[PDB]
């Protein structure tokens, strides 16, 4: 049921267009990467603690020590990517930052489908494409698919509302 | 609802004579046209040629008319273009070409009643779903 | 003087019968014993200037032409559109199920 | 006419779009007239009435219905099996009140393109080249007013 | 009648003037179309600039 | 189908398939026998 | 000796018409009692011009060279037709069938892409009178039809066709639409061409010729949403007779 | 466009040598502890 | 059915861990 | 010092119970590939084409010649049988040894013998090991020679009338073709060594690799790594173990695109079609039916204004046209009849299709490899009602997952290999941290 809610949102209001979605999008994917770059980097910056190949026992809950190197771990980064963490309370709260913006971001845009307030079109690129049936972008290329999705499901998915659609009247491209 | 007598009562022959089919032939019907047919009959269409269906409408227009038990039994053992001006048992499975379709080899003439009232049955119950196409799905 | 030139021509007999000139074959399935053969025959001869021209097609035995008579009434003839013939429409008009 | 006015999907909140700037005016323009209630009959002089849009769909079809519900005309998309288009069913359109006034139209692209507009309602006329409108529905200061203060909350 | 001072343009006579006339689209300001300028064309001398 | 010979054998061998997916678990069982050493 | 699929398949020369040996200046002879066929007549372009618009009325424009951006996808082939002998003795070819259009499209200077169905259908092309024998100065001169480069099917970008598609501009929905009339209705175009072959090499012995051709039609006019380009195409052809 | 192709084969080729001969130019033994 | 001899086969894997582990054996 | 979820490490230097894990795997092979080929005879319906039935096994056995006749038709179902039992009965013996000598046997072998036991750093004794195993991997590869050319051939799908089993009498040794296909382009129209297309290519390659890894075998029994070689190798088991894991790896990938293009060693008769095959169908099928109806294919100008059923490709051959444009270098023997020197050849396609290639081409189209994962067959969109999944989408899935995995595993391996190597696998000492003793970057 939750799958054609996201398939209803792309179809009337092409919520991927959003920059709302679009920010909450990057958040939670720059949430998923904070957190496996972070859990890598202190599993593989870890200090020889203990002797064992299992390298979980050679922490201890109150041993006051860093169980892994900042200092490797920023010489790393700062040379594979050009730029590195080095204060680790910046760090932890840039990880509680990202995710809680990137999803309070997408709550906006949310509430602003529930009026209608869609990112739905580009004004200049339909006043373009009216005039000019050769423009074609893949903008266009994806309001076609939205239309698709509407009539296709619409009686189906809304059987209060008795839409009758003859089979002349939707929307198909050629021989599908 | 259910699967009645009255649903299970189909045209035997073009006199108007009728038949009763139990529930297991039509199960059995259902089964044997998964088997042997639905690959190219899925939903009564016809991928490898849209423009002819399984509707009962559309069979009772084909010459010899196809939309009771015996014409459809003969369709099975010896297939017909639409207006039966030629014989098409080279390139759609039938009795006849069992040595080319060998899925038919197996088939009793039990199993071309079941297979023949399953095509007659369904349209009663999915109506303008059977033959109809994506646009119903 | 911009006009659907397909759109104009459902207001025709073409929107109600089988038009001999214009119509996709599969158009044939309609009504009995038409399909493949009669309607193979009857689009490769077209363009007709009455309906009653097809009972002159070259080689129709007198079954064919006595299931022409019985269905005169189902077809019509208007002019041919050159947009419902060009490409091939005839045969395969890009419509499925 | 204030009354008609009201029952015009253009007047509707929930038509509008985020980044569609500025006053109802600029998408479909400044409402200067009534055109007149839309009759819509078949050939057979039966009356047909306009699905209207809800305001869920950006876009939707011209399907015109009896008093039933029963379709009898619609503007067909594919045109090769098309059953029942303004062309074969041979629907007018007819003008009660407003500056169409006891006017019929029976060309079918004419009488199309009053279908076309009677799915939003009541039809008027719009000046649209006073503020260069752009034909694209804009929400309402209760749409706007709405949007802002649910987002601060 | 449409020549590149009646259009505003600045440093294109300044190109035009030490020799560069076409441009990797195959038009030329003398009006030959169908001409490789090779590199040093309109769009190679700004690339050369900005690199 | 199996030789006719052989057909006492038809729901075993619908089941013999899956005997290596056993060693897997197995090794758990050992291993939950012995705490995870 | 002749080549096969694998030895061709990949190298360009399936675009290509087969030639005939330098050596081929003979003549083929005709027997108005005798009637014959174009078995196969192959047509390769080798280049497009494009007729250009000089804002005035008083200087003419010329034809332009153009550069292919769709590859070795041009050559009409396996076009097969009858070859009639006339009352006056002229010879007349009428196309039949065959793989007898290509779209193209090609680039002028600014990057103007100009697409054009590249056609001989419905081709009917006539000699001189008096021919009784094909030569190396027998011409060919005809004309044939040039259909719309879309057929009624195709959608363009915003849905809308001729056959199929919406008939308004559904993103502006109370945008004037007199305005958009020429985008919102489709229509398709059938016009003429003219075609000149030009034999220039005769194998007397099989019946197999071969020469230029000189071609003139119009290029795409999107349905009707703009106006066509005037086309002139140059190439060679090739074609194989038999008697009937 | 030949040779813009000749250009093309030349440069990744050097590349690709200089990828290979530094991995075999004793690549184990570049690191900070053992190296042997 | 099927289901007796997955029932002897599935069981003969924890019997084997069973009898050692009672047996007290090199586990 | 593993714990007990990496607990086959604690195995690395017990080359005695290491090789009872080793042989025990080895009876799990064995006993799969004789169980599932039981389990598939148990199943099998001679009636229905294999690739209806979820067959992957059967058909590699009828793919050597094996119970099959013209056309792919089943004609003895005892090969497979056979094939089934030896194998689950080899696996007991394996299964014995395995248990043996995991539980059993001599822990450490460097002390019962000096001949199979090894040490991982003795550079000698692991070339010596591996030379036999190349001895071992040459003869297998001659012996599918030996199948193909003195015990019965195997089946051709491009044989003349249908298919049938062939006996190869003339391999191709040719190196020029042999190794041709190893330097041909991976991309479309080459496709690499995906593109072996004839069995006489097939053998020869054969003798070629049995040959290769004959004398390999013999040399590196032989040799000692040179220097050049010492120094860019670590050393180590854990680290051989990353190498064949990154082999295995290519080979699986290689082996996905093997069952999806190929149609000559996975024969579409016993595998369906593969998935350009069936798009190419589709567009016969529909060039076929048109053309009785009247149609005239080669001038039928489709919407777009490319041709409706035929078209060029970019090189100018005659090619299907629609969306299968793309999968013009298809190849197949339902189809090649029709093909002439610039492609399709217009006359043929008027004038010769059969009815057996009418059969062939619906038969494919609606077997295409699309499903569902729960085995409904056909397009996302399409109802229930057909049970089928293509093998080759089976055997091609599953195969680039375990490709992907075990490259994966390869990187794992190979980096602990190295970091244990130069002794920081464990971590970084913290009194010699190697940063802290580094020029700061700036
Ligand atoms: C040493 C270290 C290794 C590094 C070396 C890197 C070298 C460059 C690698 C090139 C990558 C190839 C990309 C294109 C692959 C492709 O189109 O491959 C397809 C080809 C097969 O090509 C097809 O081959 C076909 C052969 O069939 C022909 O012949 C057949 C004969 O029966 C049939 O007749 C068939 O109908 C007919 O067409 C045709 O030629 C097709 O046109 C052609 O597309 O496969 C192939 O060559 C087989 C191998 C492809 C490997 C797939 C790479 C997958 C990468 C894994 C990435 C995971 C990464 C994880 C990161 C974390
Ligand atoms: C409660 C607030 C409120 C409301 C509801 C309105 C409502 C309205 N105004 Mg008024 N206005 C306001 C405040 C408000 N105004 C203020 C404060 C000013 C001074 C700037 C104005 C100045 C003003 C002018 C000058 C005009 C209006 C007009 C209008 C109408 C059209 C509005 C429009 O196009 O919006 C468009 C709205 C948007 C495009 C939404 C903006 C979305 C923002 C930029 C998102 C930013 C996200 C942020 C960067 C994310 C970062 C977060 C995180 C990552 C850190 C409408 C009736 C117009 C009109 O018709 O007048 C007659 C007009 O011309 N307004
Ligand atoms: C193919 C899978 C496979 C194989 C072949 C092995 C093999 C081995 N493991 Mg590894 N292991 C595996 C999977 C596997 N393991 C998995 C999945 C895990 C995660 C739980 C582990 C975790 C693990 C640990 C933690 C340890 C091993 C150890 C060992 C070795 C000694 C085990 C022992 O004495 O047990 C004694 C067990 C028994 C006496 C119980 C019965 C076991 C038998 C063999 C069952 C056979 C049943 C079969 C039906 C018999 C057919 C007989 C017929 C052929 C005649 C042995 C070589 C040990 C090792 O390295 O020792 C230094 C060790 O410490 N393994
Ligand atoms: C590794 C190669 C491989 C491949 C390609 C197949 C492929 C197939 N098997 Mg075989 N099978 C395999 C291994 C394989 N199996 C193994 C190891 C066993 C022993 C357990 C079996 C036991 C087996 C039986 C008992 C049956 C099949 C059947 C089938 C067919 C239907 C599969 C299905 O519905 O899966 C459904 C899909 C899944 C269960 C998804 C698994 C996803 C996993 C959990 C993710 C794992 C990620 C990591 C590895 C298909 C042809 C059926 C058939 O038609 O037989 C004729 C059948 O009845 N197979
Ligand atoms: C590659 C696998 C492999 C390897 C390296 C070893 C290695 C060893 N084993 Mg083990 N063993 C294996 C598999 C293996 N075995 C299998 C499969 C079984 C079950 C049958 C056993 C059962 C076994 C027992 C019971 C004992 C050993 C012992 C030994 C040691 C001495 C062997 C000896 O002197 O034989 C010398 C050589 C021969 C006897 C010649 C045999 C020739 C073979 C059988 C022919 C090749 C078979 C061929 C590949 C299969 C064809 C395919 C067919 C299915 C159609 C040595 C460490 C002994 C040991 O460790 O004592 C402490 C011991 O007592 N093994
Ligand atoms: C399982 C197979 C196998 C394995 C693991 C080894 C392993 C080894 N061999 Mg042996 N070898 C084998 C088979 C094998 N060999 C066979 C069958 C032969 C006979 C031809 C030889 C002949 C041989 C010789 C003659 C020599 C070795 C040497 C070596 C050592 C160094 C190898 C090396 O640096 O490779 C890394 C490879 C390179 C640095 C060169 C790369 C060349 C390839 C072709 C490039 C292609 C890359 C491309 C992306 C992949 C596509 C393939 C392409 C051709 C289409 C190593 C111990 C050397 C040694 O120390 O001998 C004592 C040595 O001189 N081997
Ligand atoms: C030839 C293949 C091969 C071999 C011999 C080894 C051998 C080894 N690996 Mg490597 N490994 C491999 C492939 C291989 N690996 C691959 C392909 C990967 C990537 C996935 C890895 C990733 C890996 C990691 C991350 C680690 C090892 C480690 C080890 C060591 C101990 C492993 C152990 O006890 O597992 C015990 C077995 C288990 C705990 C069972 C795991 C169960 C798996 C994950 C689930 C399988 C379910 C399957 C998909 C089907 C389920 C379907 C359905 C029921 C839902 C050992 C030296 C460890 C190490 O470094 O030691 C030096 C270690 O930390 N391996
Ligand atoms: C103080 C510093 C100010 C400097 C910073 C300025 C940054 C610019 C701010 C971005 C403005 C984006 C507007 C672009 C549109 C524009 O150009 O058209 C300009 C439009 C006016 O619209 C114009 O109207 C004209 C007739 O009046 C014509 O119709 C023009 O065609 C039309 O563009 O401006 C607005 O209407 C501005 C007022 C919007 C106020 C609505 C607030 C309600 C929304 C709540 C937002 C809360 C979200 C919080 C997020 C968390
Ligand atoms: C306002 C005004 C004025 C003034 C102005 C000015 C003064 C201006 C300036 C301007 C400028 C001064 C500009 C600049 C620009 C620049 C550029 C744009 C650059 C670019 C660059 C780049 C992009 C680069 C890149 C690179 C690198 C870095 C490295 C490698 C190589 C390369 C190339 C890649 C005046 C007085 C007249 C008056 C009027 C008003
Ligand atoms: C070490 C170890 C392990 C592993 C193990 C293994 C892996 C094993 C193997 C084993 C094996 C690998 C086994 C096998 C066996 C087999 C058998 C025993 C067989 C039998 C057979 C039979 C008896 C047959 C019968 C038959 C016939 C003959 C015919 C047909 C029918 C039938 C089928 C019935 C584990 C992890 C657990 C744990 C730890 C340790
Ligand atoms: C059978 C067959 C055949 C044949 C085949 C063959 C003959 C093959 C060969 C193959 C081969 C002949 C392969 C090779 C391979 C190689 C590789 C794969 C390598 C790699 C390498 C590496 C891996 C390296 C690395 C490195 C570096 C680079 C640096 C330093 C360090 C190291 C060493 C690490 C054919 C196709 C005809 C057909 C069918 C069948
Ligand atoms: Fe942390």
């Amino acid at each position: 049921a939750i799958f054609r809610f996201l398939l209803f949102f792309q179809g009337f209001h092409n919520w991927t267009l959003n920059p709302f979605h679009m920010m909450g999008v990057a958040g939670v994917l720059g949430g998923a990467l904070l957190c496996a770059i972070h859990g890598a980097t202190v599993e593989n910056t870890l200090f020889q603690d203990g002797e064992g190949a299992s390298t979980f026992r050679a922490f201890n809950p109150t041993q006051a020590e860093e169980t892994y190197s900042m200092v490797t771990a920023n010489r790393f980064w700062s040379q594979i990517f050009g730029i590195a963490f080095s204060n680790k309370r910046w760090l932890h709260f840039f990880m509680l930052f990202v995710p809680v913006t990137g999803l309070w971001m997408s709550a906006i845009g949310v509430v602003g489908l529930a009026l209608n307030l869609r990112s739905y079109d580009f004004i200049s690129q339909e006043i373009r494409a009216a005039e000019d049936p050769e423009f074609e972008t893949f903008y266009t290329k994806n309001l076609l698919l939205n239309e698709g999705i509407r009539a296709w499901m619409a009686p189906q998915d809304q059987p209060h509302e008795n839409f009758v659609f003859p089979e002349e009247v939707l929307p198909r491209g050629n021989a599908l | 609802a259910e699967l009645t007598p009255e649903v299970l009562t189909v045209p035997l022959n073009s006199e108007g004579k009728t038949i009763t089919l139990t529930e297991k032939q039509y199960l059995e019907g259902k089964r044997l046209f998964q088997y042997a047919c639905a690959s190219c009959h899925v939903g009564g269409i016809t991928k490898t040629n849209p423009s002819l269906d399984l509707r009962t409408e559309t069979l009772a227009l084909a010459t010899p008319p196809r939309d009771n038990i015996e014409g459809l039994v003969d369709y099975m053992k010896n297939p017909t273009t639409y207006d039966g001006e030629q014989e098409i048992a080279e390139v759609h499975p039938s009795l006849r070409s069992a040595d080319i379709f060998p899925k038919m080899r197996n088939l009793t003439e039990k199993d071309l009643v079941a297979i023949a009232g399953h095509i007659l049955v369904e349209p009663k119950i999915l109506g303008d779903k059977w033959g109809g196409g994506k646009v119903y799905y | 003087e911009l006009v659907n030139v397909v759109d104009e021509k459902l207001g025709t007999a073409y929107g109600e019968k089988i038009d001999l000139n214009n119509t996709n074959i599969a158009a044939f399935i309609q009504y009995r014993g038409l399909y493949p053969t009669l309607a193979k025959l009857i689009v490769k001869n077209a363009p007709y200037e009455s309906v009653e021209d097809v009972l002159n097609i070259p080689g129709l035995t007198e079954r064919q032409k006595q299931i022409l008579r019985e269905n005169l009434e189902h077809f019509t003839v208007t002019e041919v559109e050159t947009a419902l013939v060009e490409g091939g429409d005839r045969y395969n008009n890009g419509l499925y199920k | 006419e204030k009354l008609a006015f009201y029952d015009y999907i253009g007047n509707n909140p929930a038509k509008g779009g985020l980044f569609r700037t500025g006053p109802m005016n600029k998408g479909d323009g400044i409402a200067q007239a009534w055109k007149g209630h839309a009759v819509f009959r078949n050939k057979e002089g039966e009356e047909l009435f306009v699905r209207r849009m809800p305001a869920f769909f950006e876009s939707f079809p011209v399907i015109l219905t009896d008093k039933n519900g029963v379709v009898k005309a619609d503007i067909p998309f594919r045109r090769a099996e098309s059953k029942y288009s303004f062309e074969q069913q041979g629907v007018t359109v007819s003008f009660y009140g407003g500056e169409l006034n006891g006017q019929t139209f029976t060309d079918p692209p004419t009488v199309k393109s009053y279908a076309r507009k009677a799915i939003f309602g009541e039809i008027f006329e719009f000046d649209t080249e006073t503020l260069n409108s752009d034909g694209i529905f804009r929400t309402s200061p209760r749409g706007w007013f709405t949007f802002a203060h649910a987002v601060f909350a | 009648l449409n020549p590149m001072w009646r259009q505003g343009m600045f440093v294109l006579p300044f190109m035009a003037r030490l020799g560069v006339t076409g441009s990797w689209s195959g038009w030329s300001i003398t009006g030959e179309t169908g001409i490789d300028p090779g590199f040093w064309s309109f769009e190679g001398v700004a690339l050369a600039h900005i690199v | 189908k199996l030789p006719e010979a052989y057909a006492i054998f038809d729901p075993l061998v619908d089941v013999l398939p899956v005997i290596p997916v056993l060693f897997l678990a197995l090794a758990f069982v050992w291993q939950a026998a012995v705490g995870f050493r | 000796q002749t080549l096969t699929y694998d030895d061709i398949v990949g190298t360009g020369l399936a675009n290509k018409c087969p030639t005939l040996d330098d050596t081929a200046r003979g003549a083929y002879p005709i027997d108005s009692s005798q009637t014959y066929r174009i078995a196969r007549l192959c047509l390769q372009p080798t280049t497009f011009l494009v007729k250009e618009e000089p804002k005035n009325k008083r200087q003419e424009a010329e034809f332009v060279p153009t550069k292919l951006v769709t590859r070795e996808t041009t050559s009409l082939d396996q076009i097969q037709g009858e070859l009639k002998v006339n009352s006056d003795g002229s010879l007349t070819f009428v196309e039949e069938d065959g793989i007898d259009f290509q779209p193209v499209t090609v680039q002028m200077a600014g990057g103007e892409r100009i697409p054009l169905l590249f056609t001989v259908k419905n081709l009917v092309a006539s000699t001189q009178p008096n021919v009784t024998s094909i030569t190396t100065s027998t011409d060919f001169k005809g004309e044939f039809n040039v259909p719309s480069y879309r057929t009624a099917n195709f959608l363009d970008p915003k849905g809308r066709g001729l056959a199929s598609g919406y008939d308004s501009a559904i993103a502006l929905p109370q945008a004037k639409e007199e305005e958009l009339a020429r985008a919102n209705v489709k229509r398709f175009s059938l016009t003429k061409g003219q075609i000149s072959l030009n034999v220039a090499k005769v194998d007397g012995r099989t019946g197999e010729i071969a020469g230029t051709f000189e071609s003139e039609q119009l290029s795409d006019d999107d349905m009707g949403a703009h106006e066509p380009h005037e086309v002139k195409i140059q190439g060679v052809f090739y074609a194989s007779i038999e008697p009937a | 466009m030949e040779t813009l192709k000749i250009t093309v084969y030349i440069v990744v080729t050097f590349f690709v040598l200089l990828f290979v001969f530094g991995f075999l130019s004793g690549d184990p033994a570049r690191n900070p502890k053992r190296k042997d | 059915a099927q289901l007796t001899m997955i029932a002897m086969i599935g069981i003969a894997g924890p019997m084997i861990i069973f009898l050692l582990a009672v047996r007290r054996g090199n586990l | 010092g593993f714990a007990w979820w990496a607990g086959n490490a604690r195995l690395i230097n017990l080359s005695g119970k290491l090789l009872g894990a080793h042989v025990a795997h080895a009876g799990l092979i064995v006993f799969w590939a004789g169980a599932m080929t039981l389990f598939e005879l148990a199943h099998f319906i001679p009636e229905k084409p294999m690739y209806e039935q979820g067959l992957i096994l059967i058909p590699h056995i009828a793919t050597l010649g094996w119970g099959v006749g013209p056309g792919g038709e089943v004609v003895d179902t005892f090969p497979f049988f056979v094939v089934g039992v030896v194998h689950l009965i080899s696996s007991a013996v394996l299964g014995f040894g395995g248990v043996y000598h995991a539980i059993r046997g001599p822990e450490t072998l460097e002390e019962y013998s000096s001949f199979f036991g090894y040490d991982w750093k003795d550079k000698n004794k692991m070339t010596t090991i591996l030379g036999f195993h190349l001895i071992v991997l040459g003869i297998g590869a001659l012996l599918l020679v030996a199948k193909a050319m003195f015990f019965g051939g195997l089946y051709d799908t491009w044989a003349p009338g249908g298919g049938d089993v062939r006996v190869i009498t003339n391999p191709t040794l040719d190196p020029r073709v042999i190794f041709g296909y190893l330097l041909k382009s991976p991309f479309g129209g080459e496709g690499w060594i995906v593109s072996v297309n004839n069995l006489e290519d097939v053998v020869g390659g054969h003798i070629w690799i049995g040959l290769i890894c004959i004398a390999g075998g013999i040399w590196h029994i032989l040799t000692t790594p040179f220097g050049w070689a010492r120094r860019a190798f670590i050393w180590s088991g854990e680290a051989y173990l990353s190498y064949s894991l990154g082999a295995l790896s290519m080979m699986g990938f290689i082996a996905t695109c093997f069952v999806w293009f190929n149609n000559t060693v996975y024969p579409s008769e016993f595998y369906g079609p593969t998935g350009p095959e069936a798009s190419q169908a589709q567009a016969m099928t529909f060039l076929i039916r048109d053309q009785k109806l009247g149609a005239n294919v080669g001038s039928a100008q489709g919407p777009t204004g490319l041709g409706k059923y035929l078209m060029r490709s970019p090189t100018g051959e005659i090619i299907f046209g629609g969306e299968t444009m793309r999968f013009w270098d298809f190849r197949g023997p339902w189809l090649e009849p029709l093909r002439g020197p610039n492609g399709l050849d217009l006359n043929k396609i008027k004038n010769d299709i059969q009815p057996w290639q009418e059969r062939r081409a619906a038969e494919y189209m609606t077997h295409a490899p699309l499903g569902s994962l729960n085995s409904v067959g056909g397009v996302a969109t399409e109802i229930n009602s057909v049970n089928f999944v293509s093998p080759r989408s089976w055997l091609a899935t599953s195969h680039f997952v375990l490709a992907f995995f075990f490259l994966v595993g390869h990187l794992w391996h190979a980096g602990r290999a190295r970091a244990a190597a130069a002794g920081f696998e464990k971590g970084i000492d913290r009194e010699s941290e190697p940063v802290l003793s580094m020029p700061s970057l700036d």
